[PDB]
């Protein structure tokens, strides 16, 4: 779909962060609120049956 | 070829910008 | 505007439907003279008042007037912001709102200079007695001595005048057609010319004399982002302020009144400034180690409206300390005076008229009190050093007092300052208590309204850890409470402050339109060298090691006034040439490039935006040649230089010449010959850049100093056999030697500040501000391009077969010359129709002509308006039947030779000599007794083997061509109209053995395909050589093509 | 400024429109004088009026006689559509039911709308009258 710059921090540093297993979009996706910043108009997925 | 001007993004690789330029001989 | 019509109506409606019928009969003819009048005073900034008016229809008329002013305010407002998005619109639209924003920044004006007046001085006397205190310490540390005024006779006045007037005459010299204002000021310029002691006795006498000024005007040059004033001055006044200009200048120059910080200087251009500033950031002691928590600051700011600010008494009182009091008294009073826009009248009070002659000393005086109140009066004079023994620009005493305070580099061009600084730890953690005293933060918000450079990439620009930001607040902060706020003023928002810390790998700046990044070597990865273009290499002054690298970029504001450049060449109207547009695109481009030389390749936006303005101009010239889009365009229509019939258009791009466009053709005694001769040349690869310029200027510089101080002791002159090993070499140019203006430029200082300030003065727009020719040299040459421009696209020969060049029969080029810079758009058309009306330009729609064989793909109106007068009163037809009747006089003798009994001329029908689906024959020969034949051949080929098919009747036909680049070969198109019109259910020939011949007149070219008797071959071939040499028809079609094309010899 | 159809010095006329298939250009500007102008230099501006902008155009017996007929092929109270689907009730009579419906589009034809609604003894007193 088309679209519905970001300076450096003391929060986004990178040598804080440790890189263990690379993140995708799908865990992003799972867990909409975890893994994202400005989360306005994602849904709930349904969990498991 | 049909005209369609392009970019030089990525288009020089053995071309420096000093190349090919030459001075003129003093007149007389 | 139909809406403000509709209300205007409703108000007139709402004012006559309340009175009654006698008075409904005498107000539709009493208001409506004034109501206009009202709104014009409104607008002229009158104030409105009549005696004789009831006071609610003067209500009702004051809220017409605010209704419609607030429509009009908020109308400008939107047509300034639809025009500074880049939305096309009317020329007469802006030309309009021009004059509305004129006259919103003239009521804004006349507004503040009264408020000045009502609310008293905003400046205190204490602060006045501390800068006047601190000029005088200054100027008592140094021993400056006055500027005295010239007595009778300074024995430089007549030079100095001589300067003036022709910075005076250098705006007149672009057009030969002027106003009566602008004769009358040549005029006083030639008097002045005539008659030089009568002119310095009326110069001196309007200084010591003189203090009340004609009217000054003022217009708005009409950029796209940002208005700009330009004033008008009286000539007579004119002469006498550029006369104490140049007065001013070099007396200052000679007693070193002004700093080596203040910039711009003579000796560089602003790249040289730029380069000697990374050198200056390199060369410091211990400048990148931050092993123990040191820091490097780079503020960057502006002086916020440092020409609008300056009090006039307050600028006297400076003024009277360096020059004779009667010379201040005629600065400031010149500055008092009353400004005019048509209508509006208001006089002057508060900060200077930018646009006067002297105006450029005011600038660089006054801002140079603003030095004593940022650097202070200790380090100013560690950095200027004794009166007798001053130093250079970035260099200091020793390096104890280099080192001795952390403000150690700092630079001032016209209003823009970028000082850099080196802290300690306990330093910077000082001044982030410091700051923080004052101004806590608890909730950490100085990083949100942090100014940073987006246009590199997320770890290149700066890492907004919170030490460094803190710092950097504290840096502007420190420098903020050195300037009181009623003389001057720095804003953050404004500002830049980049910090070089451990967390910060690199720093960052901009200066003279240059993005620049400095990274150090021992910050990043190993040795690589990849040698790369916009990368400049540190090195060391002591160990000449490399030490840091420079990125270079060109910043926004560079590559949008280029764009709204681009959009003012868009706005060219119907009625312009082609090649005014090209010359503005040339002119635009050379701008550009020259003055960006090695940062243009790195950036790759402006690469972009290059290429996409080249197009737009190229289909701004194929939409105004014919209204339906080309699948293809040659270029070689724009390309080709205008010395042979081209525009002469600089490349940025890539475009390839595609094959079979590089081929060409030659019709000689032995027959037809094909000859065959790749990338159109770059402009970027014609200029040198400025890494390479200062080595080399630095290298030839010294030769010559070592050849001077040779030729010196040897008791010889240096002529041009020592300096031509190094000739347009280094800046200046070593040619600035050999001018015959020696003594008079050399009295000429301060002129790179008056070229840049004559945008206020000059109504049209400055490319190359930043150079003078007469005092730099020439920093381009271009006769490389032209040469590789015609080199690359096949030579001369291969350039003219588009040029319907062989229709004209002329044997050569060189003697040939055009009727006189600018060639018409239907010469262009008529000159390039071969190449634009082909097959494969204008795909599959094609009609024909009426009374010619011109077949036209599309439909072109300003190439159909020439070839109707080319072609006019049926010269086609008279062309078919004078060959034709040549051809039958040159059978009619010889007759027994051949064997013919009985020529016979065939009664041609007058739509024969233009029909091309059949044809007919044209001369029939009777056999005597039997002729053999032979096969089927060329009018070339001699390998003829004849047959036993004898027979007696033989036929000659006769065809017309026009053709076009690609197909003009004219012996396959005899031998396909042979075999096709031999082949067909239609056409009627009366023998099955003849012979075609066809004619191509676009190219003049002649074959023929068919069979052939014995002795009849070279017969044709002498006969259609003499037609072709001397048909009076084919003449009168030359001369009419030599007339149409104004082409002579 | 614009230039008139005397300053071309050789228009001609205006023959014919084809031949082989080619179009044949007139020789005159009078088509291009329609469709723009001309300026003094020799430019050509069009006039860009075409709104709808047609996207395939720019690529190229008595009626006394009809009463007695219906008093004939109709029985008493009976209206002529009911006559239809009784006659067409392979239907029993083909002939009869294809004359009623020619004779009611002849009466339909002549003006007279709703005749299918029509009773025996309206029809009657429509033929009296």
């Amino acid at each position: 779909f088309e679209p519905l710059d970001e300076d450096w921090n003391e929060f986004n540093d990178i040598n804080k962060i440790i890189i263990r297993q690379p993140i995708r979009t799908e865990y992003k996706i799972a867990f909409p609120y975890l893994y994202n910043n400005l989360p306005h108009h994602v849904h709930l997925t349904w969990y498991h049956t | 070829p049909t005209g369609e001007v392009l970019s030089l993004v990525g288009k020089l690789e053995g071309t420096r910008m000093g190349d090919k330029a030459q001075r003129t001989k003093p007149q007389m | 505007s139909h809406f403000d019509l509709e209300l205007r109506a409703a108000v007139m409606h709402d004012i006559l439907d309340m009175m009654p019928e006698g008075i409904k009969q005498n107000k539709a003819r009493t208001i409506l003279q004034h109501l206009s009048e009202a709104w014009r005073c409104w607008k002229a900034n009158i104030p409105w008042k009549v005696p004789g008016l009831p006071t609610p229809i003067e209500n009702m008329i004051l809220r017409y007037v605010k209704a419609k002013a607030d429509w009009w305010t908020n109308t400008a407002h939107y047509n300034r912001e639809r025009i500074r998005r880049g939305a096309t619109v009317d020329k007469t639209v802006c030309k309009k709102n021009l004059g509305r924003l004129t006259r919103l920044y003239l009521k804004a004006e006349q507004e503040r200079q009264h408020n000045y007046l009502k609310d008293g001085p905003y400046i205190t006397a204490e602060e006045a007695v501390a800068v006047y205190t601190t000029t005088v310490h200054w100027l008592e540390s140094r021993r400056f001595s006055p500027i005295p005024f010239p007595p009778l006779s300074y024995k430089h006045d007549t030079k100095l005048l001589i300067l003036a007037l022709e910075r005076l005459k250098e705006a007149y010299s672009v057009k030969s057609r002027l106003n009566q204002s602008q004769r009358e000021e040549l005029g006083l310029i030639e008097q002045a010319y005539d008659n030089p002691h009568e002119a310095l006795s009326r110069i001196k006498r309007h200084l010591l004399t003189q203090r009340a000024f004609k009217e000054v005007g003022i217009e708005f040059m009409d950029l796209y982002s940002h208005l700009v004033p330009v004033y008008d001055v009286e000539p007579l006044e004119k002469i006498t302020d550029a006369y104490l200009d140049q007065y001013l200048w070099y007396e200052a120059d000679k007693r070193r009144l002004f700093p080596p910080w203040i910039k711009p200087a003579d000796t560089e251009p602003p790249p040289l400034l730029v380069y000697k500033w990374c050198q200056g950031i390199n060369n410091l002691q211990d400048v990148w180690e931050t092993s123990e928590g040191e820091c490097n600051v780079m503020l960057e700011s502006r002086f916020e409206k440092m020409y609008e600010k300056i009090d006039l008494t307050l600028l006297n009182r400076l003024l009277r300390l360096i020059v004779d009091h009667n010379i201040a008294d005629y600065m400031t009073a010149k500055n008092n005076v009353v400004i005019n826009y048509k209508d509006m009248n208001h006089t002057n009070s508060y900060g200077i008229i930018r646009g006067l002659q002297f105006a450029s000393f005011i600038v660089q005086y006054y801002g140079l009190v603003m030095d004593l109140l940022v650097l202070g009066l200790h380090r100013a004079s560690e950095m200027a050093g004794p009166p007798q023994m001053p130093n250079d620009f970035l260099s200091f005493q020793d390096i104890a007092t280099e080192a001795a305070h952390p403000i150690r580099l700092f630079c001032r061009y016209i209003d823009r300052i970028h000082i850099f600084f080196r802290f300690t730890a306990d330093e910077a953690r000082d001044l982030i208590q410091r700051y923080l005293t004052e101004h806590p933060d608890p909730n950490n918000e100085n990083i949100v309204g942090y100014n940073n450079k987006k246009c590199w990439p997320r770890d290149a620009r700066m890492r907004l850890m919170k030490h460094d930001v803190n710092l950097g607040r504290a840096v502007f902060w420190d420098i903020k409470n050195r300037l009181p706020r009623s003389v001057t003023t720095v804003q953050w928002e404004n500002s830049f402050v980049s910090v070089y810390s451990k967390d910060n790998p690199n720093l960052l700046f901009n200066m003279c339109g240059f993005e620049c990044r400095i990274l150090p070597k021992c910050r990043t990865s190993y040795e690589e060298f990849t040698h790369k273009d916009g990368v400049w290499n540190l090195q060391n002054e002591v160990t000449k090691e490399r030490t840091a690298q420079c990125f270079l970029r060109v910043d926004d504001e560079s590559m949008q006034r280029f764009h709204n450049r681009v959009r003012q060449i868009l706005m060219a109207s119907g009625s312009t040439t082609f090649t005014k547009i090209v010359n503005k695109w040339n002119t635009a481009l050379i701008g550009l490039m020259t003055y960006f030389r090695e940062a243009v390749v790195n950036t790759q936006e402006l690469l972009d935006l290059l290429v996409k303005c080249e197009n737009k101009i190229q289909t701004r010239i194929k939409i105004g040649l014919n209204s339906k889009m080309p699948s293809r365009f040659p270029p070689v229509v724009f390309y080709t230089p205008k010395e042979l019939g081209g525009l002469g258009m600089l490349s940025m791009g890539h475009v390839l010449i595609p094959q079979s466009d590089l081929r060409w053709s030659k019709q000689t005694d032995v027959g037809i010959t094909h000859f065959r001769s790749q990338l159109i040349p770059n402009l970027y690869r014609y200029i040198q850049p400025w890494e390479s310029e200062f080595i080399d200027s630095q290298r030839v510089w010294a030769e010559y100093a070592l050849k001077r101080q040779e030729a010196i002791a040897q008791n010889r002159r240096l002529t041009l056999e020592d300096l031509e090993d190094s000739w347009d070499r280094g800046i200046p140019r070593i040619n600035t030697l050999f001018q015959k203006d020696r003594h008079t430029l050399a009295y000429d200082k301060g002129w790179r500040v008056r070229t840049d300030f004559k945008q206020y003065q000059v109504l049209k727009q400055n490319p190359f501000w930043w150079t003078h020719q007469r005092h730099d040299g020439k920093l381009w040459n271009l006769n490389n391009y032209r040469t590789d421009m015609i080199q690359a696209l096949g030579g001369v020969e291969g350039i003219l077969e588009h040029t319907l060049f062989k229709g004209t029969y002329f044997p050569t080029w060189e003697g040939l010359f055009w009727e006189k810079n600018q060639i018409p758009n239907r010469r262009f058309t008529l000159w390039w129709s071969p190449t634009i009306n082909r097959a494969n330009v204008y795909v599959g729609f094609q009609v024909q002509l009426d009374l010619t064989g011109i077949f036209m793909h599309g439909k072109i109106p300003t190439l159909k308006i020439s070839l109707i007068q080319i072609f006019r009163a049926h010269l086609w037809q008279k062309i078919h039947e004078s060959i034709v009747m040549d051809l039958c006089q040159v059978f009619d003798q010889e007759l027994d030779a051949l064997e013919i009994e009985t020529v016979q001329k065939e009664t041609i029908h007058p739509r024969k000599s233009y029909k091309m689906n059949s044809s007919c024959a044209d001369i029939l020969l009777f056999a005597s007794y039997k002729w053999n034949v032979s096969r089927p051949s060329l009018l070339a080929d001699s390998k003829d083997v004849m047959d036993s098919t004898t027979t007696q009747k033989y036929w000659i036909d006769i065809q017309l061509r026009w053709g076009d680049y690609d197909s003009h070969d004219i012996e396959r198109y005899a031998r396909a109209k042979f075999l096709d019109y031999t082949t067909d259910n239609m056409s009627i020939y009366p023998s099955p053995t003849g012979v075609l011949i066809a004619i191509d007149l676009a190219y003049n070219l002649h074959s023929a395909y068919g069979n052939w008797f014995p002795g009849s071959k070279p017969l044709i071939q002498q006969a259609m050589a003499k037609i072709m040499k001397a048909n009076p028809a084919l003449y009168v079609l030359r001369e009419r093509i030599r007339k149409g094309l104004q082409l002579y010899s | 400024d614009i230039l008139a159809s005397e300053d071309v010095e050789g228009q001609e006329a205006a023959t014919l429109p084809s031949e082989g298939g080619v179009r044949i250009t007139p020789f005159n500007l009078q088509e291009e004088m329609e469709e723009g102008h001309f300026d003094a230099d020799g430019n050509y501006f069009l006039n860009r009026d075409a709104q709808i902008r047609d996207s395939w155009l720019d690529n190229i017996m008595s009626a006394q006689a009809l009463l007695e007929g219906l008093l004939e092929l109709l029985l008493p109270r009976e209206t002529v559509a009911g006559a239809l689907r009784r006659l067409g009730a392979q239907p029993s009579s083909p002939q009869r039911l294809d004359r009623l419906s020619g004779l009611a589009d002849q009466m339909v034809a002549r003006g007279n709308l709703g005749v299918y609604q029509e009773t025996r003894e309206r029809l009657a007193m429509r033929l009296k009258g």
